[PDB]
RNA sequence: GAAGUGGCAAAUACCAUGCUUCCAGGAAAAGCUUCUAAGGCUAUAAACGAAUCGUACCCUAAACCGA
RNA sequence: GUGUCGUAAGGCAUGCUGGAGGUAUCACAAGAGCGAAUGCUGACGUGAGUAACGAUAAUGCGAGUGAAAAGCUCGCACGCCGGAAGAUCAAGGGUUCCAGUCCAACGUUAAUCGGGGCUGGGUGAGUCGACCCCUAAGGCGAGGCCGAAAGGCGUAGUCG
RNA sequence: CCACUGUCGUUGAAAAGCCAGGGGAUGACUUGUGGAUAGGGGUGAAAGGCUAAUCAAACUCGGUGAUAGCUGGUUCUCCC
RNA sequence: GCUUCGGGGAGGCGGCAAUAUCCUGUGAUCCGGAGAUUUCUGAAUGGGGAAACCCACUUACCAUAAGGUAGGUAUCUUGUACAAGAAGCGAACGAGGGGAAGUGAAACAUCUCAGUACCCUUAGGAAAAGACAUCAAAUGAGAUUCCCCAAGUAGCGGCGAGCGAACGGGGAGAAGCCGAUUAAUGCUAAUGUAGAAGAACAGCGUGGGAAAGCUGACCGUAGUAGGUGAUAGUCCUGUAUUCGAAACAUUAGCGUUAACAUAUUAAGUAGGGCGGGACACGAGAAAUCCUGUCUGAAGAUGGGGGGACCAUCCUCCAAGGCUAAAUACUCCUGACUGACCGAUAGUGAACCAGUACCGUGAGGGAAAGGCGAAAAGAACCCCUGUGAGGGGAG
């Protein structure tokens, strides 16, 4: 449906990796949904930022750190983010 | 020299995983005595 | 519960005893009036905020049993009582004369 | 808030909810951006969507 | 299991005594037989895993008596 | 802003699931090709697609089994 | 701590410390008295600043930074491995990977360094692997058989 | 892959190793992965070997606070 | 965390644990009743599986691309390929199917331990048993269960170690029936789950601080509660006392509805042989009960029992089914209590404990409380490495 696309992007990434990759191939870095597959993504997009064309998707999930704080051991979420190509 | 432990996580959770506990009625009393007690750790 | 935020207190325990404020904050069993019970606090500057530091004397909390409500009139401290109005309304009402107002 | 949502008919809570979900994704782009100062939007957009979807099941059972 | 279905006989436990009264576990077995009942009402032979004495039942109350109960208690 | 082709040697890798031998006589099932039983297929292309999970790092080791 | 009293167990008084409780008398009840049990727990001694600092492949010097440099960075030189002590994995582990920053603890020394602390980043597949289709050994196994009960076995299958 | 001899090591670098030698090394070989056999049972080219650093009867829990004609210990004071 | 119905009336967005944006008399936070939402795993139930994962099929709708939304799809049992149930988990107590050994006997085998531990099946608020085919032997009594006696008696017993009644008396509770069943629904009544009001003290001295001291008051159907800067009936929360329910459980009474049940006097039964078991009773002179095996009546002119057995007498009618209470127990909910502990104690666990840690696993299993009344938790300066630590100041 069309409720489901709006919770697919999570936010954007920002990071030397996600910004070197902007100024060169103009691919957008996302942090998506742990559900998303590259179908969302590519539907979630070009709803969302009208007027551009997705080539392709690559996504990957990256596991959180384990970061103790005071005497507990505790872990950050687990988290997937997408490479996304825009049409030049 | 060779050590006893030598880990497999196959074989780890084949003889002592959630699903051959459940698969016996004395495994089903395994799980039950670890819920009793109150462990954090079922099964491996 | 029976002393709220604005009240003129007199204070009945303590090293300010007889001494007159307003009360600024209640807490569940603790009062904050100004004017009394003042601390010095040794504050530590910082930058990131704009509180700048140094010795400040602000006023503590109090335990609420120490100060007692100021009578307007006999300008005394009183108790507090509540009166259930048949018209559908309740009052605190000063336990040794009687009235409305406070 | 509640009181200006109760007589709002089926077919015109569905399509405010919509632009709420969509408000939603706007939020949590911008906050992450940094372009979001008051960071209490987030909870009432979330409460409000919390709010519609209630009354959608309400006006669809009974 | 090793049970008559007429009579309910099923094995009982019990001592194995010797002279010197040592005592050990032992069981009781029923003389369970398989025999196929001819059924005149059915026009069919009904093979049952019987004791004796359901033999001996069947021979004063009738096969159709038996098989009604039978029927009745469950198992059939 | 340069070159980038000749000789020789040469694997346990490839030809080779080959070949020759011997007895101790050498997985299975499916994918695949064909036949029909009850009752769509083959070529030609054009467009579009191929999901999900892993991927860092150590691994004759300071990261595994040995406190 | 001190003084004093009693045959003793012990009592009383009082200086200092302490900061919120104690208990005469007489009865009553006991988790009622510790030096030993190679007793139990914790703390701390002696040995003793002694042995040792984990392959005898090996280090020297110049700069840098730093509170401080034998050990870190850079440089020149020297030495060691090189069917590995170099590379790719599987298993296992799970962030140890990279950068910035810090040096208390950890590192058998020092440390500015680190697989240590803290804060960020990093793993992109139709073709590699898994998943998927198929089956081996071996499991489970509608009905079925057997067995006091629990259950044991087993066909079609279904997993592996 | 083994483990015949010696030195070393014996609060070890190591709860069985290192070093110098030594044996088999196309086979009754070695090895990875998965599976099977469970305690009076298993498995054993057989040493009572091995069965998770445990083996002339594993380990854990329970009967259980087994029993112990044995050993150790048994706590304030005075009077007869 | 959303909605609604009630309560409440000024603060609030759970704790470590603060900060920021804010919310709140248009009644927030908070408390109680109901509802809605409720990812995945797990009986797990669409198939599979190394739990939190992989792979599906099917119906309807939508979209046109590679999907979405809402369902359905396990197995077994009972009814006409259709409906209703069950499953699994979780304290103890009950009933039932199996059933040790350590130990004691100063050895040990009968015996004891003990029908215990344990394993297994299954129920209810209890269960079981229960109305005489029972005792008794008195002048007879009159179901079952539980307590005190009888009584450590009578007995049993390598007559050893030990085991160990009954009759009857005194109590608790009482009930006898042929449906004393189960599940819904609606009225009536009473609870329960939020709450509200609730008296009465001043002065002086000491003191950091008064509640303690001195003097004099007041309330009391409220005086031995917890706090508050030291010990408070009159400062606070409370206490005695009087009371509220929109909503939803719960208990009881009446009425209705639908599921099941509704014997008609009892033959493979009583009795007997053999082998065992239970009876306090170990074969003993062994009655009585149970039954693996083999048999097998009489059937009211009859049959069972009265501890071998016979006669007489007394008593009672098996082979159909039920039945409340007095009794057993605690995962729990409330109120209250303690010559119970007070951090090596008391739970293993006062603290982020069944944790860390150990183990392949079953499993084992710690340590660890206290500033101060209030953080007023030490601004600033000095030595040091912008470190630790300290000295001043406060």
């Amino acid at each position: 449906n069309n409720a489901r696309l709006y919770q697919v992007l999570r936010g954007p990434v920002f990071s030397e990796k996600s910004q070197m990759l902007g100024d060169s191939l103009g691919v957008q870095v996302f942090k998506i949904d742990s559900k998303a597959t590259k179908l969302e993504v590519k539907k979630a997009v070009e709803l969302m930022f009208e007027g551009v064309e997705v080539l392709k998707v690559n996504t990957l999930n990256v596991k959180g750190k384990t970061k103790r704080f005071g005497k507990n051991i505790g872990r950050r979420n687990d988290y997937k983010k997408a490479y996304v190509t825009l049409k030049a | 020299m060779k050590r006893t432990f030598q880990p497999s996580v196959i074989k780890r959770k084949r003889t002592h995983g959630f699903r051959a506990r459940m698969a016996t009625k004395k495994g089903r009393q395994v799980l039950a005595r670890r819920r009793a007690k109150g462990r954090h750790r079922l099964t491996v | 519960s029976k002393l709220r935020k604005g009240d003129t207190v007199i204070v009945i325990a303590g090293k300010d005893k007889g001494k007159q404020g307003t009360v600024q904050a209640v807490k569940n069993d603790r009062i904050k009036v100004e004017g009394i019970n003042i601390v010095t606090k040794h504050q530590k500057p910082n930058q990131a905020t704009g509180v700048e530091g140094g010795i400040l004397k602000q006023e503590a909390f109090l335990h609420i049993s120490n100060v007692a409500i100021l009578n307007a009139q006999t300008q005394k401290a009183d108790r507090i009582t509540y009166q259930f109005g048949e018209d559908g309304k309740k009052q605190r009402v000063y336990r040794s004369n009687g009235e409305v107002v406070a | 808030k509640i009181s200006e949502l109760r007589d709002k008919s089926l077919e015109e809570l569905t399509q405010l909810l919509d632009e709420k979900q969509l408000d939603a994704f706007r939020i949590r782009m911008a906050k992450a951006t940094g372009q979001l100062g008051n960071t209490h939007e987030v909870r009432v957009n979330r409460r409000a969507i919390a709010q519609l979807q209630t009354l959608i099941n309400e006006k669809q059972r009974g | 299991s090793r049970v008559c279905q007429v009579t309910g006989k099923r094995p009982m436990v019990g001592n194995n005594v010797s002279h010197a009264n040592n005592k050990t576990r032992r069981r009781f077995l029923p003389n369970l037989h398989h025999h196929r009942f001819w059924v005149e009402s059915e026009n069919r032979f009904v093979r049952l895993r019987i004791s004796t004495k359901g033999m001996r039942i069947i021979d004063k109350l009738g096969i159709d008596k038996v098989l009604v109960d039978l029927r009745a208690q469950g198992q059939k």
